[PDB]
RNA sequence: AUGGUUUGGCACCUCGAUGUCGGCUCGUCGCAUCCUGGGGCUGGAGCAGGUCCCAAGGGUUGGGCUGUUCGCCCAUUAAAGCGGCACGCGAGCUGGGUUUAGAACGUCGUGAGACAGUUCGGUCUCUAUCCGCCGCGCGCGUCAGAAGCUUGAGGAAACCUGUCCCUAGUACGAGAGGACCGGGACGGACGAACCUCUGGUAUACCAGUUGUCCCACCAGGGGCACGGCUGGAUAGCCACGUUCGGACAGGAUAACCGCUGAAAGCAUCUAAGCGGGAAACCUCUUCCAAGACCAGGCUUCUCACCCUCUAGGAGGGAUAAGGCCCCCCGCAGACCACGGGAUUGAUAGACCAGACCUGGAAGCCUAGUAAUAGGUGCAGGGAACUGGCACUAACCGGCCGAAAACUUAC
C-alpha cells in the first residue's frame, strides 16, 4: 500500500535511487497504490553520474510492497520492500535493467517489456 | 420464484474448477412443509405459507396447534409467508407438500433475507462512519461526538444521530449458490449472508438476476 | 468441528509431514500465456497456521538480496506437491524474528 | 475458566486474582462461606477445577494447585480428604444456595458449599 | 443548562408519580412448623435454614 | 426590471451582554448546471467544440504558500458549480487573525501618550427545565379474553462513474484523424452485511527473562515492578479483509421530433385528437409501518362460576386460553425490552473428548567440571468453538387474566 509522500526505491538502472509518490493514478481520490498500478513520481535520490536528476517529476510502477497482496488462487505475495520501475509514456522501462524480483501482477497489467528485463517474477 | 427457509450454520472455503478459491456460506435449507395456502378470492393476495424447525409437541401453545391441525401437519418451530404474483403461480403448492434443497439449481442466483447481528447502543463514528475530529491540536474532548447538528431553530427530522443498531432485517441480493449438496439438504452459497450461526434465513430465487 | 462433512470432501491426502523450521520446495503451477508450467519455491517454512480446510503455511526465501514470502493454502490445488529437503531444529511455532536476519545469522539448525 | 465479561470483580483484574484465590483458601477451609452472589458464581467454576487438579493427585497436580492456594494446610486437605471425597464423582463438588441481602448496601448474597451427600 | 421556567404543579406531580418501588412477590413455607411467607428467590434457603425469620 | 450574495444609506431591535474571521464536524435548500442524462442550429465533413433549451437524481480530489476567505501554483479527475440559511453551525471544538493589560521598531506629540503601521507573548465557564431530534419502555385504547401469520394507507433509504475488448479502423474525410447503435470484462469512490482468508486488538491463555521479597532450604513456584518487559496468541469486536449493491421493465412527461387538420377553401406537431421523448416525476429495489381513531385481514384457542347492594345497574371474588414475576441463561442488552430453557430438562457451570493456541511440563535417568543438552514425550498447560454427560443450579410458587344491549335488512 503506496499512497502520498510514500517513498520508494528504484528497481531500475536509471540513476535514481528514491522516489517520492505525487499522485496514484487510475481515478479520482484514489488512495493505494498496489502491484502493477502507475504513480506519478518526483526524484529524491540520484546517482551523482546518471541520466535523470534529482527534483524530475517522471512516472514509474510499483513492483513490489510490503503489505501482502491477494491473488485470485488464495495464495498471497510479501516482499521486503516497496520498489519502482521508471517507465515512459508507452509503458516501457526508461532504463535497460531490473533488480530484484517482481510481481505477477506486471502481466494482467501489460507490463510485458519489465516482466521480460526481470530477473524472476514471482 | 421459487423459495425456501433455512439456518445459517457458517462458513468456509471451497475451490472451483479454474482453482480459485470461493468463500461459501453453507446454508441447512431443511425440509419445509406448506402449511397455508393464500388466495386472493380469500385473502386478497397470493402467497403461500411455510413452516420449518423440529419442536417438542408439548410446546407448542393451544393456538397453533389448533392451526397445525387444520392443516394437517405436525407442529414446526417457525412459519413464514412467501409472497407470489398471481394465482398461475401458488397453483403449484398445496398444502402438505414438502420443500427441500434441490429446487434450487448448481450456479442460479438467489436472495437471502435474514436478521441482522445486534451491535446494540452505537455511537454516530460506528452507526453511520461519521468523520470524527482531530485527536491533538487542541481537540477538547470531541473525539468522537458528531459535532453541529444544524433559522426554524429545529433539529430536522432524519438526524443521523447515535442509538441502537442492528437486529433488522437485510436481504442480500444476486448471491451465487455454488453448490446444492441434495444428501444433507445444505446450500453452498458464495458470499456473506446476514445474522449470526443458528439463525433462520429464508431463500428465494433472485428478483434481479 | 460441525462443517466437518462438508470440508472432508475437499480435504487433500498425500501431504507430507513438516513443521515451522523445515526446507521445503515447493510445486507450484503457474499460467504463462495459457500454458503450464511447475515452479519450484524453496525456502524456509516459518508458520502453519492449522484450520483443518484452511490450514496455511508460509515459505520464506531470499532471492537476489530480497527476501521473499510466500503463503500457501495446504490443500490448495494449485500445489501439485511438496518436498521436504531437511528438518529445522527451532523453539518457537512462529519463526517471524527470521524477517530481520541476514546470511550467517539466518541460518536454522538440523535436525 | 471463562473470564468475566464485564468489569473484574474487586476493581482489577489482579485484585479479582487474588480474591478468587482466597476465597478459594476459604471454603476450602471451612466448607462453606457466605458472600454477595457474583463473588459465589466467579467461585464455583475456579473451585471446581482446584477440586478437579486435587482429585487426580499427583505431585504435578500438586505444584498446579499450589500455584493459586498458596496455603499449605488447605492443600494438604485438599490433597488428603477432599480429593478422596469425590473420587467418583464426576463434576458438581460445589453449590450455591442464596440468602437474604446485605443491610448495609442491599447487595444480594448467596452461600457457597461443597457437596456432601 | 439551567432550567428556564419554573415547573408547575402537574408536570412535576406526573413525573413524579414515576420514582416508585414494586411489590416483591410471597409464597409460603413451613420452617419449625408455623407457615410464614418469604420471596421465591429464597425459597430453597428457608428450608435450608439460612434466613433469620422474626 | 429581479434579488437582498457586495460596499452602502436609515437607526426600528437590543449597552440590568445578540461571540467578532477563517478552519474542523454535521447539515438543509435554490438552480442562475461543473460532470453524468435528453436535445437543436451550426460560421458542425468525422473527431471536437461554439452557442444555446430541458434537466437538481447522484457526484463534485489530495497537497505547497498565507491566520486567512480570496488567490497563485503542483499533481490528478467524468467534474474539480454558483449561491441562501445570524456572510448555517464556539451551552459542538479550535484561538492562528482581530480586540485589554507586558515589550520593541518606524512615524506623530514638548509631554502623559497615539497610529482602520508592524513585531513577540497573552484564562474560550455551565450537572439540559421546555421545545426539537435519535433511541427504549410503562399505561390505556382498537366493544369478551388471548395467540400465530399477515395486507398495506403512509413514510424512509438508495440513485455516482471510468478504462479496455468486439463490432470498426467502417461512415465522413485530399489524408491525417475518426465513428453511431449494441454486447462483454475489469476498475475508482460510496454503502450494507459478514469473520472463511489477511491483518489489528487480547488485564483469568502458553512460553522466555531482569530486579527484589516470600513459600524453611535445593528443585519447583508465587507477589510487586505499565499485564514488569518481551515472543506468540483461539473467541468476540473490527478493516487494511471477504461478499453483495446502484439495476431491468412499465406509465405519464420536460426541451424536442412527429401524425392526422380546422378556424383562415391552402398551410399550420394544435385550438379536436393521437404517438415517440431524459439520471428529473409515479411505479420498480431495500426497510419501517393498523395510536392508519376508517385503530384492518385470515385463522386458531378459552368459550365459564360464585357472592353482595338491590334486582337497574354496579361492585367484589374465583377461574379458563394465556401472560408476567421469581429461577438458569444469551453473540439480546444502559435500565427496560427481546430471545431461549425450566426435571416430560442439555439453559449455564462442572466433567469427558475433540478442535485450536502455545511449544516440549514436573519427576526421574543419561552426558558435561559447570553453564546446559538429550530421553521418557506432538509433552504439559489452557478461555470463548463443537459433541457427549443431569454431577451442580433452574425450586413441594406467587400475581394477573373472558361478553350491556338495541335498530334495520336479509
Amino acid at each position: 500500500m503506496i499512497q502520498q509522500e510514500s517513498r520508494l526505491k528504484v528497481a531500475d538502472n536509471t540513476g535514481a535511487k528514491e522516489i517520492l509518490c505525487i499522485r496514484v493514478l487510475g481515478g479520482s481520490s484514489r488512495r493505494y497504490a498496489g502491484i502493477g498500478d502507475v504513480i506519478v513520481a518526483t526524484v529524491k535520490d540520484a546517482i551523482p553520474g546518471g541520466n535523470v536528476k534529482r527534483g524530475d517529476v517522471v512516472k514509474a510502477v510499483v513492483v513490489r510492497t510490503v503489505k501482502e497482496r491477494r491473488r485470485a488462487d488464495g495464495s498471497y505475495i510479501k516482499f521486503d520492500e516497496n520498489a519502482a520501475v521508471i517507465i515512459k509514456n508507452d509503458n516501457d522501462p526508461r532504463g535497460t535493467r531490473i533488480f530484484g524480483p517482481v510481481g505477477r501482477e506486471l502481466r494482467e497489467k501489460k507490463f510485458m517489456k519489465i516482466v521480460s528485463l526481470a530477473p524472476e517474477v514471482l | 420464484r421459487k423459495g425456501i427457509l433455512g439456518t445459517k450454520l457458517g462458513m468456509t472455503q471451497v475451490f472451483d474448477e479454474n482453482n480459485k478459491v470461493v468463500p461459501v456460506t453453507v446454508v441447512k435449507a431443511g425440509p419445509n412443509v406448506v402449511t397455508r395456502i393464500r388466495t386472493t378470492e380469500r385473502d386478497g393476495y397470493s402467497a403461500v405459507q411455510l413452516a420449518y424447525g423440529e419442536i417438542s409437541p408439548r410446546k407448542v401453545i393451544k393456538p397453533v396447534a389448533g392451526q397445525f391441525a387444520a392443516a394437517g401437519v405436525n407442529p414446526r418451530r417457525h412459519v413464514a409467508e412467501l409472497r407470489l404474483d398471481d394465482e398461475a403461480a401458488v397453483a403449484e403448492y398445496e398444502v402438505g407438500q414438502e420443500l427441500t434443497a434441490e429446487i434450487f439449481s448448481d450456479g442460479a442466483y438467489v436472495d437471502v433475507t435474514g436478521t441482522s447481528k445486534g451491535k446494540g447502543f452505537a455511537g454516530t463514528m460506528k452507526r453511520h462512519g461519521f468523520r470524527g475530529q482531530g485527536a491533538a491540536h487542541g481537540a477538547q474532548a470531541v473525539h468522537r461526538r458528531p459535532g453541529s447538528i444544524g433559522t426554524p431553530g429545529r433539529v430536522f427530522k432524519g438526524t443521523r444521530m447515535s442509538g441502537r443498531m442492528g437486529n433488522d432485517r437485510v436481504t442480500t441480493q444476486n448471491l451465487k449458490v455454488h453448490k446444492v449438496d441434495a444428501e444433507n439438504g445444505v446450500l453452498l452459497i458464495k458470499g456473506a449472508i446476514p445474522g449470526r450461526n443458528g439463525g433462520l434465513v429464508v431463500v428465494r430465487s433472485a428478483i434481479k438476476r | 468441528n460441525t462443517l466437518d462433512f462438508v470440508d472432508q470432501a475437499s480435504l487433500r491426502d498425500d501431504i507430507p509431514t513438516f513443521s515451522p523450521g523445515d526446507t521445503v520446495n515447493v510445486h507450484v503451477k503457474v499460467i504463462e500465456g495459457s500454458k503450464e508450467r511447475i515452479q519450484v519455491f524453496k525456502g524456509v517454512v516459518i508458520r502453519r497456521q492449522g484450520g483443518g480446510i484452511s490450514e496455511t503455511f508460509t515459505v520464506r526465501k531470499e532471492s537476489y538480496g530480497v527476501g521473499v514470502e510466500r503463503t500457501f493454502p495446504v490443500h490448495s490445488p494449485n500445489i501439485d506437491h511438496i518436498d521436504v529437503l531437511t528438518r529445522g531444529d527451532v523453539r518457537r511455532a512462529k519463526l517471524y524474528y527470521l524477517r530481520e536476519l541476514r546470511g550467517k545469522k539466518a541460518k536454522i539448525k538440523e535436525k | 475458566p471463562k473470564p468475566t465479561k464485564g468489569p473484574r470483580l474487586g476493581g482489577s483484574s489482579s485484585h479479582q486474582s487474588a480474591l478468587l484465590a482466597n476465597l478459594a483458601t476459604s471454603l476450602f477451609e471451612h466448607g462453606r462461606i457466605k458472600t454477595t452472589e457474583p463473588k459465589a458464581r466467579a467461585l464455583r467454576p475456579y473451585a471446581e477445577k482446584l477440586i478437579t487438579h486435587a482429585k487426580k493427585g499427583a505431585l504435578h497436580n500438586r505444584r498446579e494447585v499450589m500455584k493459586k492456594i498458596r496455603d499449605k494446610d488447605v492443600v494438604h486437605t485438599l490433597f488428603a480428604e477432599i480429593g478422596p471425597f469425590y473420587a467418583d464423582r464426576n463434576g458438581g463438588y460445589t453449590r450455591i444456595i442464596k440468602v437474604e441481602n446485605r443491610k448495609g448496601d442491599n447487595a444480594p448474597m448467596a452461600v457457597i458449599e461443597l457437596v456432601r451427600e | 443548562a439551567v432550567p428556564k421556567r419554573r415547573m408547575s404543579r402537574a408536570n412535576t406531580r406526573s413525573r413524579r408519580a414515576q420514582w416508585k418501588a414494586e411489590a416483591p412477590g410471597l409464597v409460603t413455607v413451613s420452617v419449625a412448623g408455623q407457615q410464614r411467607k418469604v420471596p421465591r428467590r429464597l425459597l430453597k434457603a428457608a428450608r435450608l435454614g439460612l434466613v433469620d425469620l422474626d
